[PDB]
């Protein structure tokens, strides 16, 4: 069990909660706040079975909305005035210490 | 197994068809690769599938010093007892360090430039080098790290490796805390949403669940709206740096190569914080470079991140766009006309509802995404409750946030209160000019840029028995 | 995996003029890998693609 | 899910069209907490011996119940306002919505 | 290891232990046996354990026409066209039909009379037999879902056995929800948390997640506090019945013989209206035929039905009394004094931090019944908050509810508003005299009765082609 | 396992006098169990205890 004394975090985040102590811990399932929606129910996505509706809709490869809606030609490009380019590495390197999505090898 | 090469649809890949006339993929048979992200529960028939967290949830450098016990210890300095992190053996930028190498099974740093021969590099977390400025972050903390370790041990010759070692990764976590949630978070979600989501810090409340939200992991890519397409590396005097000043992005990824043999990491920091950042627009939301080319040098294909975004929610099982509005307390617009006045942009709502024929159906990143940015902000209010409220519960949820009482001394929050990015950054490269803060504002050389002398230093006194 | 830095170790294992302390504390470290001797590890180097050719005495 | 149904599945499932499990049968609870684990994870409070919960000792629940729930059952109060049918209903009503299977000795 | 005979905590056992004092059980080696609830996701090291429910959570007369498609075939009588529900062959209630009989292995109804030999019943819910008193009551919904299909068979000849089936179904389940919302919740809650919990219905609302949550399955247990250690019984004019009118409960349990040879479900029915519920009171919780004798007939031992609630609650990892207050919003004790306060009870308060130490130990049923019962309801505020949320969930969650537009007529509610229980039991018994309308209120002779006759019976005109 | 009631079928099936509609429709309820034939359904009531 945790122990009742404690100077520093655990690496695996073990602990941190000492009711459930792997709340926030490592190789854990996330957290739904919505519960998710599947075409069968329980494990298959939108767009795995040729024509399968999602919710009276065909649905759009996401390949398509990135072409018709994304795509913008380059030479346009605003850049924000008042953010610097550090503002988006951050981000990304915040992200890299709150989620990872582990997917299976090659 | 076969993702990467093949194109059937069998588990666990979930490829992505090609439309006709697509602008570049003229071919309908190809696709677009994609492994689905591993259950929780593989082969359940009981449990709806959940996919994992590898990492712990909590702001605690996680990035730095790894989330699982054997790789921590293997990015630490056994040697001696000075309580360092590992070092690269064979290369360093100017004198000071670089990350070690990892040594993968297959190593895809080695593909973008095959005479260099420069493997990936060993962090705390896996993708580490997927971009030379990534890199770049990485290796600072990495030397911020180290320069704590050796200050402490002046301050007590007595302290062996693993008080040494836990002191600094306790500070550098609190670094990354206080950076977080005083400088970067009031810039993605406005002063509004920032006192809505992020009020006064009270205390520690361990009925808070910190766990990330499924969710999250596809909203907080917000900042692929951010990405410029190049990489900009500045000398000494902030001036395009000799070799190769913009790099097309599509020629950086896991170019580890860069870092080690074209300068090191003092000129990407430089054009990071003098270089301004992609603005988000309804009709310029993200750029080719990550759209036609990403890990072009690396992969059979050059991929699409926003559409490997949209599909991830759909592996994932995400609920649509209409879902989040009501679960955020937001209205649900049902027609073209109410989400053109959501959206402010009728001919976006149109496109968006041609392809998708619903609101209810709009992906979250690509509803997210198209929403207008708040006031100050970087994000739409949709966006800005799933970021905010995620921010909250790892803030109010983690028993080690640096202002509960009982993780520092008054004093030692005192002087923690202190720091910023811009002194990190001196303190462990050759810059010695620097961003004014708010770093992540700051953004023209030289107006928004000072000394570095007129920063106050971190205090480290109080840290001493 | 071995990493390229604990080739670094392996010639603090091997330097006879060495404090006894810090070599404990590395073969306690290759010990928690599955490597319990000297020569355990040069073969996990070897194995996993690294110059070990000043090491085959 | 069929997008036309006059009658319910005897499953449960498709009531739900956009989530179509939730409320069907043979499927995990929903947590309103999080739950709590000696371990973090599956062993109950009370299984190593000498391990608190949250620094107290975990009673034993025979005897939470000898000493707080046992009365002499002469004194047995009749609710004047209550009939047994009320609590008849209940546990049908109970059994309506929630079976915990347990595995087969 | 074979939970039922051996002591040994190993799984899937987690047997309950004997404390020195004990007033029944004089031997520390001996246990309750407990079998774990089987977990959702076996032998996963990554997720956190939950449990099945094996049931459909939506309040549809699943306990009648079972939750999974080949039980509920056996249900039904397939020799003809007629719609109804399958009766046994062997016996009869004076004409009245009777539930069929399963067909399990280790029967523990054929344990509590040898010599009579009737098993176990088959109904939608495996547990039907486990009192009389609830088999009554199945007995009387498969009888109501006969009649109701006869007479559908008068108005639409033309209607198919699955249409006969399926439109009775429809009825029977819409009585339930009628009886459960209408009479029997107000009646557990109370008027104050009837209003918070159970706001008038609106609409079906498909963003309310409608499934069973974990703590329900304990904090529903409340009922056992209202449980009465006998059986009672009563003849034609409301009196003891001659044969055995006062059953100790620990005689009864499994005992379907007592049904089928015993005088059928009239005299049980009539003992169910006209004798009160035993009332909860903090100084009276459960009584000892549930508390010591639980299954003594088919069992090694007796078990200690509040002692398994308390380990089952364990066993599902459920939280203690204090996060479940603050979950509903409610003041969270932390010393005697304060738990003094809360409970309206210093005594019970201190003999519980005898036992816990702290409120945040409590169990969650334990510190559900021990809270003082809110104005004419049988619950205090936890429970109330608990179970009051779970009914409104499975109420707007779900899109068959009866009063949602679309799934009756506007003429068949009108006809449906009317149906109450006491005339199911009229319709379907030979009783000619039951209790006045709020059945679960009614419990005297004859103060509260009435003829039959004044009674008006469920109109199905508008059902018909 | 195979139930009590379901005796009463097999007389149902036997009957000569009984109309095809219900006895075909009673040899597919048998058949989705796996007892296709008069004898698999007789020997299935007796294996589980009936006679
Ligand atoms: C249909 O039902 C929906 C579900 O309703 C719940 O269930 C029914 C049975 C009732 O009991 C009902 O009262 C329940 O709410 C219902 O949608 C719900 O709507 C509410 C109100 O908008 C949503 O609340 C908002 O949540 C966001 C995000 O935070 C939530 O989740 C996190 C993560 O678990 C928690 O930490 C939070 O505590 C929240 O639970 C909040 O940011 C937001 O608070 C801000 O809201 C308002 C205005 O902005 C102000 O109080 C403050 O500014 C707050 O800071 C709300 O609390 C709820 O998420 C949503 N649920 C779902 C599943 O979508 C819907 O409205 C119903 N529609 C109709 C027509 O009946
Ligand atoms: C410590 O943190 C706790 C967590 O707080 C959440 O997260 C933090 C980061 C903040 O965002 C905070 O604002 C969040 O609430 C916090 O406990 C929380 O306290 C609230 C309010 O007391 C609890 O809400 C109550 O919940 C009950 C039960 O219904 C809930 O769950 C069901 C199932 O999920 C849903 O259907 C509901 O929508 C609810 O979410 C409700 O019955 C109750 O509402 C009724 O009562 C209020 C007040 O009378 C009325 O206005 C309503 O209309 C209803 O009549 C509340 O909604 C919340 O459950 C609880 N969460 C937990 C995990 O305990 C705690 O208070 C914090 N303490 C301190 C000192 O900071
Ligand atoms: C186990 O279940 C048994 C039932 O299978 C119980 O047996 C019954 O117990 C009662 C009470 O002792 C007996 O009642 C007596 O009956 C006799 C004569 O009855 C005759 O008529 C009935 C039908 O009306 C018939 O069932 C009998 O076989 C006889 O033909 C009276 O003279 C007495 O005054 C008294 O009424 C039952 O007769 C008896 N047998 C049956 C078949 O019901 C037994 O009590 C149960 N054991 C336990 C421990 O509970
Ligand atoms: C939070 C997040 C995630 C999900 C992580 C997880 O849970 O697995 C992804 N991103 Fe994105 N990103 C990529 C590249 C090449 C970038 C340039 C350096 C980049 C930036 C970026 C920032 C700025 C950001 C937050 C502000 C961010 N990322 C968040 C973030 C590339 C990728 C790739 C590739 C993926 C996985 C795509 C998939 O197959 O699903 C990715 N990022 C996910
Ligand atoms: C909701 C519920 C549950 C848990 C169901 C699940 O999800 O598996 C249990 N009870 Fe209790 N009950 C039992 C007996 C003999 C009763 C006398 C007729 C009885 C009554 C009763 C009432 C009135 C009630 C609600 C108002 C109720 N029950 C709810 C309910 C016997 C048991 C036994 C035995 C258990 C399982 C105990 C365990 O091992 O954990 C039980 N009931 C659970
Ligand atoms: C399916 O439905 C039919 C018709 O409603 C049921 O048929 C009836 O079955 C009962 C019991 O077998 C018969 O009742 C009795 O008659 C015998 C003499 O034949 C008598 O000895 C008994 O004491 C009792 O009064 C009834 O005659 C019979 N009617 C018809 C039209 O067949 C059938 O049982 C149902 N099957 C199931 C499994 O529910
Ligand atoms: C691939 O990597 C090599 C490094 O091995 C790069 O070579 C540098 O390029 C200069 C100028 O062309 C050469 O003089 C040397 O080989 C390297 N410089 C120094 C100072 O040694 C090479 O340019 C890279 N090519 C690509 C396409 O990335
Ligand atoms: C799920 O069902 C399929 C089909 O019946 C079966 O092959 C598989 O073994 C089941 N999975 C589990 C985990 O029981
Ligand atoms: C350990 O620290 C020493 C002393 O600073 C350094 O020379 C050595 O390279 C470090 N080892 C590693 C593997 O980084
Ligand atoms: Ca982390
Ligand atoms: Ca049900
Ligand atoms: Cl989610
Ligand atoms: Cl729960």
């Amino acid at each position: 069990t945790c122990p009742e004394q404690d100077k520093y975090r655990t690496i695996t985040g073990m602990c941190n909660n000492r009711r459930s102590p792997t709340l926030g811990a490592s190789n854990r399932a996330f957290v739904r706040w919505l519960p998710a929606e599947y075409e069968d129910g329980f494990s298959l996505p939108y767009g795995w079975t040729p024509g399968v509706k999602r919710n009276g809709f065909p649905v759009a490869l996401a390949r398509a909305v990135s072409n018709e809606i994304v795509r913008f030609p380059t030479d346009q490009l605003t850049p924000d005035q008042e953010r610097s380019l550090m503002f988006m590495q951050w981000g990304q390197l915040l992200d890299h210490d709150l989620d990872f999505t582990p997917e299976p090898a090659a | 197994v076969n993702c990467e090469t093949s194109c059937v649809q069998q588990p666990p890949c979930f490829p992505l068809k090609i439309p006709p006339n697509d602008p570049r993929i003229k071919n309908q048979a190809d696709c677009i690769p994609f492994f689905r992200s591993c259950p929780a529960c593989p082969g359940s028939n009981i449990t709806i599938r959940n996919q994992i967290n590898a990492l712990t949830s909590f702001v605690d450098a996680s990035m730095v010093y790894g989330s699982e016990e054997p790789l921590a210890r293997n990015l630490r300095n056994m040697s001696n007892q000075l309580g360092l992190l590992a070092v690269n053996q064979r290369f360093q930028d100017n004198g000071r360090a670089l990350l070690p190498f990892d040594n993968l099974h297959d190593d895809p740093c080695l593909l973008t430039n095959r005479s260099a021969r420069i493997p990936c590099f060993l962090a705390g977390d896996t993708r580490s080098s997927e971009m030379p400025e990534l890199t770049s972050m990485h290796t600072l903390l990495l030397r911020e790290h180290n320069r704590l370790a050796t200050e402490l041990k002046s301050l007590n010759p007595r302290w062996d490796g693993e008080r040494l070692y836990q002191e600094a990764r306790k500070i550098v976590g609190a670094m990354v805390q206080i950076i977080t949630y005083r400088d970067y978070l009031p810039l993605v979600l406005g002063p509004t949403a920032m006192r809505k989501y992020l009020p006064t810090y009270r205390s520690y409340n361990d009925s808070v669940d910190p766990r990330i939200a499924n969710v999250f992991t596809n909203a907080f890519r917000y900042g692929h709206t951010l990405i410029q397409p190049f990489m900009f590396r500045l000398d000494n005097r902030y001036q395009p740096m000799e070799p190769n000043p913009r790099v097309p992005l599509s020629r950086v990824f896991f170019a580890s190569w860069r870092v080690v043999l074209e300068g090191g990491i003092d000129p990407i920091l430089r054009g990071l914080m003098a270089t301004p950042a992609k603005l988000n627009r309804q009709n310029q939301i993200a750029v080719d470079e990550i759209r036609e080319r990403l890990f072009e040098q690396v992969m059979r294909i050059g991929l699409d991140l926003p559409a490997l975004n949209m599909q991830r929610s759909r592996d994932h099982g995400l609920p649509g766009y209409n879902a989040w509005r009501r679960f955020c307390g937001l209205p649900q617009p049902e027609t073209v006309g109410q989400l053109g006045t959501v959206l402010r942009n009728l001919k976006l709502a149109r496109k968006l509802m041609e392809q998708y024929g619903t609101p209810n159906n709009i992906d979250i990143w690509m509803g997210g995404v198209s929403e207008p940015l708040k006031r100050k902000g970087r994000v739409g209010p949709l966006l800005a409750c799933i970021i905010g409220t995620q921010f909250r519960k790892l803030r109010d949820g983690d028993r080690f946030w640096w202002e509960n009482e009982g993780v520092f001394s008054m004093q030692q929050r005192q002087a923690l209160a202190q720091i910023s990015l811009p002194r990190i950054i001196c303190d462990n490269t050759g810059i010695t000019t620097v961003s004014k803060n708010n770093i992540f504002m700051s953004n023209s050389y030289p107006r928004d840029f000072v000394n570095c002398s007129t920063l106050p230093a971190l205090n480290l006194a109080s840290w001493r028995e | 995996n071995f990493l390229e830095h604990e080739l670094s170790y392996i010639d603090v294992l091997l330097d006879k003029n060495a404090d006894q302390a810090t070599k404990d504390n590395l073969r306690s470290y290759f010990a928690d890998k599955g490597l319990h001797s000297i020569k355990d590890i040069i073969n996990k180097a070897k194995q996993d693609g690294f110059d070990v050719s000043k090491y085959e005495h």
